[PDB]
Protein backbone atom coordinates (compact mmCIF):
# COMPACT_ATOMS: atom_id res chain seq x y z
CA UNK A 1 0.00 0.00 0.00
CA UNK A 2 1.08 3.66 -0.96
CA UNK A 3 0.01 6.91 0.12
CA UNK A 4 -0.27 7.77 -4.11
CA UNK A 5 -2.29 4.89 -5.23
CA UNK A 6 -6.07 5.49 -6.40
CA UNK A 7 -9.04 4.40 -4.42
CA UNK A 8 -9.23 1.00 -5.48
CA UNK A 9 -5.46 0.19 -4.20
CA UNK A 10 -6.22 2.44 -1.07
CA UNK A 11 -6.38 0.09 2.46
CA UNK A 12 -9.91 -0.21 3.84
CA UNK A 13 -10.08 -1.77 7.32
CA UNK A 14 -12.69 -4.38 6.85
CA UNK A 15 -14.48 -5.66 10.42
CA UNK A 16 -17.37 -8.31 9.94
CA UNK A 17 -19.63 -9.31 12.96
CA UNK A 18 -21.36 -12.35 12.87
CA UNK A 19 -24.46 -12.73 14.66
CA UNK A 20 -26.80 -15.86 16.15
CA UNK A 21 -29.84 -14.42 16.98
CA UNK A 22 -32.57 -16.06 19.29
CA UNK A 23 -31.85 -19.48 19.99
CA UNK A 24 -29.70 -19.72 23.06
CA UNK A 25 -28.65 -17.48 25.89
CA UNK A 26 -27.78 -13.91 24.74
CA UNK A 27 -24.31 -12.47 26.75
CA UNK A 28 -24.73 -9.02 24.72
CA UNK A 29 -28.52 -7.17 24.20
CA UNK A 30 -29.14 -3.69 22.94
CA UNK A 31 -29.69 -0.75 25.48
CA UNK A 32 -33.01 -0.56 25.51
CA UNK A 33 -34.29 0.59 29.13
CA UNK A 34 -35.77 -2.16 31.54
CA UNK A 35 -39.46 -1.45 32.24
CA UNK A 36 -41.78 -3.10 35.19
CA UNK A 37 -43.15 -6.57 34.10
CA UNK A 38 -46.59 -6.77 34.26
CA UNK A 39 -48.87 -10.15 33.77
CA UNK A 40 -51.65 -11.46 33.67
CA UNK A 41 -53.02 -9.05 30.97
CA UNK A 42 -52.98 -7.89 27.02
CA UNK A 43 -49.06 -6.01 26.92
CA UNK A 44 -47.22 -5.09 24.23
CA UNK A 45 -43.60 -7.07 25.46
CA UNK A 46 -40.33 -7.23 23.78
CA UNK A 47 -38.26 -10.03 26.06
CA UNK A 48 -34.73 -10.62 24.66
CA UNK A 49 -35.00 -9.29 21.74
CA UNK B 1 -35.87 18.07 -0.68
CA UNK B 2 -32.11 19.49 -1.10
CA UNK B 3 -28.83 19.21 0.80
CA UNK B 4 -25.40 18.68 0.99
CA UNK B 5 -23.55 15.72 2.91
CA UNK B 6 -20.31 14.16 2.67
CA UNK B 7 -19.54 10.43 0.72
CA UNK B 8 -19.46 8.04 3.08
CA UNK B 9 -23.46 9.10 4.33
CA UNK B 10 -24.53 9.01 1.18
CA UNK B 11 -26.00 5.66 1.57
CA UNK B 12 -27.69 6.90 4.63
CA UNK B 13 -30.13 8.54 2.07
CA UNK B 14 -31.34 5.31 0.90
CA UNK B 15 -34.70 4.18 2.76
CA UNK B 16 -34.10 1.43 5.51
CA UNK B 17 -30.55 1.83 6.69
CA UNK B 18 -29.48 3.89 9.51
CA UNK B 19 -26.87 6.72 10.73
CA UNK B 20 -26.15 9.95 11.66
CA UNK B 21 -28.04 11.37 8.83
CA UNK B 22 -30.95 9.02 8.71
CA UNK B 23 -31.76 8.62 12.35
CA UNK B 24 -30.94 12.72 13.91
CA UNK B 25 -30.71 14.69 10.34
CA UNK B 26 -33.61 13.62 7.78
CA UNK B 27 -35.31 10.17 7.38
CA UNK B 28 -36.94 8.63 4.31
CA UNK B 29 -40.09 6.62 5.53
CA UNK B 30 -40.18 2.83 4.48
CA UNK B 31 -42.81 2.87 1.26
CA UNK B 32 -40.57 6.03 -0.05
CA UNK B 33 -41.27 6.55 -3.65
CA UNK B 34 -39.50 8.69 -5.58
CA UNK B 35 -35.56 9.17 -6.61
CA UNK B 36 -32.22 10.14 -5.06
CA UNK B 37 -29.92 12.05 -7.05
CA UNK B 38 -25.89 12.29 -5.56
CA UNK B 39 -23.41 14.19 -7.42
CA UNK B 40 -19.80 15.37 -6.97
CA UNK B 41 -19.24 18.91 -5.20
CA UNK B 42 -15.58 19.56 -4.52
CA UNK B 43 -15.22 22.09 -7.19
CA UNK B 44 -17.60 24.35 -6.26
CA UNK B 45 -18.72 23.78 -2.10
CA UNK B 46 -15.39 22.95 -0.70
CA UNK B 47 -13.40 25.74 -0.05
CA UNK B 48 -9.23 26.45 0.69
CA UNK B 49 -8.81 26.41 4.36
CA UNK C 1 -63.73 -54.52 15.42
CA UNK C 2 -67.00 -54.01 14.70
CA UNK C 3 -66.99 -50.11 15.62
CA UNK C 4 -63.79 -49.63 13.43
CA UNK C 5 -65.75 -47.97 10.95
CA UNK C 6 -66.80 -45.20 13.36
CA UNK C 7 -63.47 -44.65 14.98
CA UNK C 8 -61.92 -44.46 11.37
CA UNK C 9 -63.79 -41.12 11.21
CA UNK C 10 -61.95 -40.10 14.01
CA UNK C 11 -58.43 -41.28 13.72
CA UNK C 12 -58.85 -39.43 10.03
CA UNK C 13 -61.08 -35.93 11.56
CA UNK C 14 -57.63 -36.04 14.25
CA UNK C 15 -54.75 -37.18 11.56
CA UNK C 16 -56.14 -34.37 9.69
CA UNK C 17 -56.10 -31.61 12.78
CA UNK C 18 -52.40 -33.15 13.87
CA UNK C 19 -51.12 -32.66 9.93
CA UNK C 20 -52.30 -29.28 9.58
CA UNK C 21 -50.61 -28.14 13.04
CA UNK C 22 -47.49 -29.93 11.87
CA UNK C 23 -47.57 -27.78 8.55
CA UNK C 24 -47.77 -24.15 10.95
CA UNK C 25 -44.27 -25.77 12.35
CA UNK C 26 -42.63 -25.39 8.71
CA UNK C 27 -40.67 -22.39 7.61
CA UNK C 28 -42.52 -22.16 3.99
CA UNK C 29 -39.09 -21.34 2.37
CA UNK C 30 -38.30 -18.09 4.68
CA UNK C 31 -35.12 -16.90 6.71
CA UNK C 32 -37.29 -17.98 10.26
CA UNK C 33 -39.92 -20.23 10.93
CA UNK C 34 -41.27 -18.00 13.82
CA UNK C 35 -43.86 -14.84 12.83
CA UNK C 36 -42.87 -13.29 15.92
CA UNK C 37 -38.79 -13.57 15.11
CA UNK C 38 -39.26 -12.33 11.71
CA UNK C 39 -40.86 -9.19 12.99
CA UNK C 40 -38.18 -9.11 15.35
CA UNK C 41 -34.96 -9.27 13.05
CA UNK C 42 -36.04 -7.22 9.90
CA UNK C 43 -37.31 -3.60 9.14
CA UNK C 44 -40.74 -3.62 7.25
CA UNK C 45 -39.71 -2.61 3.62
CA UNK C 46 -38.61 -6.69 3.39
CA UNK C 47 -40.19 -7.84 6.41
CA UNK C 48 -43.76 -7.42 4.43
CA UNK C 49 -42.21 -10.01 1.56
CA UNK D 1 10.13 -36.11 23.10
CA UNK D 2 8.95 -39.36 20.96
CA UNK D 3 8.79 -43.02 21.93
CA UNK D 4 8.37 -45.73 18.86
CA UNK D 5 6.11 -47.92 19.90
CA UNK D 6 5.81 -49.99 16.93
CA UNK D 7 3.20 -52.63 16.05
CA UNK D 8 5.05 -55.51 14.00
CA UNK D 9 1.75 -55.16 11.65
CA UNK D 10 -1.58 -53.63 12.02
CA UNK D 11 -4.22 -56.58 12.89
CA UNK D 12 -6.92 -56.95 10.83
CA UNK D 13 -9.61 -54.24 11.89
CA UNK D 14 -12.72 -55.52 13.59
CA UNK D 15 -16.00 -55.29 12.93
CA UNK D 16 -18.41 -54.49 15.22
CA UNK D 17 -22.51 -53.80 14.79
CA UNK D 18 -23.16 -49.91 16.31
CA UNK D 19 -26.69 -50.49 18.89
CA UNK D 20 -28.36 -47.02 17.58
CA UNK D 21 -26.36 -45.21 19.82
CA UNK D 22 -25.63 -41.48 19.03
CA UNK D 23 -28.09 -39.20 18.40
CA UNK D 24 -27.80 -35.35 19.62
CA UNK D 25 -29.69 -32.60 20.32
CA UNK D 26 -29.55 -30.25 17.16
CA UNK D 27 -30.00 -27.00 18.25
CA UNK D 28 -31.18 -25.19 21.86
CA UNK D 29 -34.16 -24.70 21.72
CA UNK D 30 -36.78 -26.07 24.57
CA UNK D 31 -39.17 -28.86 22.78
CA UNK D 32 -41.25 -31.09 24.83
CA UNK D 33 -44.34 -33.32 24.17
CA UNK D 34 -43.19 -33.26 19.90
CA UNK D 35 -42.24 -35.44 17.36
CA UNK D 36 -39.70 -32.69 15.53
CA UNK D 37 -37.78 -34.31 12.50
Amino acid sequence: FQPTNGVGYQPYRVVVLSFELLHAPATVCGPKKSTNLVKNKCVNFNFNG
Amino acid sequence: DSFVIRGDEVRQIAPGQTGKIADYNYKLPDDFTGCVIAWNSNNLDSKVG
Amino acid sequence: SALGKLQDVVNQNAQALNTLVKQLSSNFGAISSVLNDILSRLDPPEAEV
Amino acid sequence: QCVNLTTRTQLPPAYTNSFTRGVYYPDKVFRSSVLHS
